[PDB]
């Protein structure tokens, strides 16, 4: 059973990528190294474990032309000034924007939709 | 078995005092406070559905040994693991807790299936 | 001045997370740690 | 045995969100709730 449960490793650890929870290692995997010991393996796991966070304002969604914005990817995040697109991961702060968010339904549907502006790429190439 | 298996976790994850979660109920499996032992509404039938007679085997010359682990502290376990997973969410098992609406929460379990997050706000009434 | 003593099991530090509509946490900072898994 | 799958989903149902097909229950995983029982653990699947 114990060699079984080694074999996997080698193919979902060392080999691949192994998205699924506690099997390589506490925290994401990265990669494996395996190491030889005697009657035996041993199993270097490198993981991404996040350290430090800031608690920050979020909202649901954005309200701009009058339609909810939402976001594509990562999280709408507030340092009590401008809001931000952050990823769940690490803190990036992005301008929103058009490419950003995406706009379905409508701001009266959406509960706690903050109001603000949408960058929009198209309105300064105007006066180009 | 009951420590590679029932804690999962060095800390002790807590519910907020004020319980709002967005309109839904998570009162029948959390641990209520007003009963004796820690338990909560599906443990207490969990307990009573399953089933002295170890003291007369004892005597018998079968002695049955008291486990490590006492049923109330896995009570506590679990009470934790559900506190950190409404909380927390997902990020309590990857690394330091984040603090996380589990309105936004359920928005990021549905990404990673292939449903748009715009689903939920909208129809998180029903 | 020390001997055997004994005590309740305990269950792990006391963690209260703060829950709120509008608060997260984004991570600012990371690490990258080398875990050792020995199998027979 | 027994235990080391309750461990596996614990980890994989509970904790995370695992892809795996019906291994979390029919369905897709969402979140996974554990609940004390004597002598074992049992797992609220919540599947969509």
């Amino acid at each position: 059973a114990s060699a079984n449960l080694a074999a996997t490793k080698m193919s979902e650890c060392v080999l691949g990528q192994s998205k699924r929870v506690d099997f390589c290692g506490k925290g994401y995997h990265l990669m494996s190294f395996p190491q030889s010991a005697p009657h035996g393996v041993v199993f270097l796991h490198v993981t991404y474990v996040p350290a430090q966070e800031k608690n920050f304002t979020t909202a649901p969604a954005i309200c701009h032309d009058g339609k909810a914005h939402f976001p594509r990817e990562g999280v709408f995040v507030s340092n009590g000034t401008h809001w931000f697109v952050t990823q769940r991961n690490f803190y990036e702060p992005q301008i929103i924007t058009t490419d950003n968010t995406f706009v379905s339904g409508n701001c009266d549907v959406v509960i706690g939709i903050v109001n603000n502006t949408v960058y929009d790429p198209l309105q300064p190439e105007l006066d180009s | 078995n009951t420590q590679e298996v029932f804690a999962q976790v060095k800390q002790i994850y807590k519910t907020p005092p004020i319980k709002d979660f967005g309109g839904f109920n998570f009162s029948q499996i959390l641990p209520d406070p007003s009963k004796p032992s820690k338990r909560s509404f599906i443990e207490d039938l969990l307990f009573n559905k399953v089933t002295d007679l170890i003291c007369a085997q004892k005597f018998n010359g079968l002695t049955v040994l008291p486990p490590l682990l006492t049923d109330e502290m896995i009570a506590q376990y679990t009470s934790a693991l559900l506190a950190g997973t409404i909380t927390s969410g997902w990020t309590f098992g990857a690394g330091a807790a984040l603090q996380i609406p589990f309105a936004m929460q359920m928005a990021y379990r549905f990404n990673g299936i292939g449903v748009t997050q715009n689903v939920l706000y909208e129809n998180q009434k029903l | 001045s020390q001997s055997i003593i004994a005590y309740t099991m305990s269950l792990g530090a006391e963690n209260s997370v703060a829950y709120s509509n509008n608060s997260i946490a984004i991570p600012t900072n990371f690490t990258i740690s080398v875990t050792t898994e020995i199998l027979p």
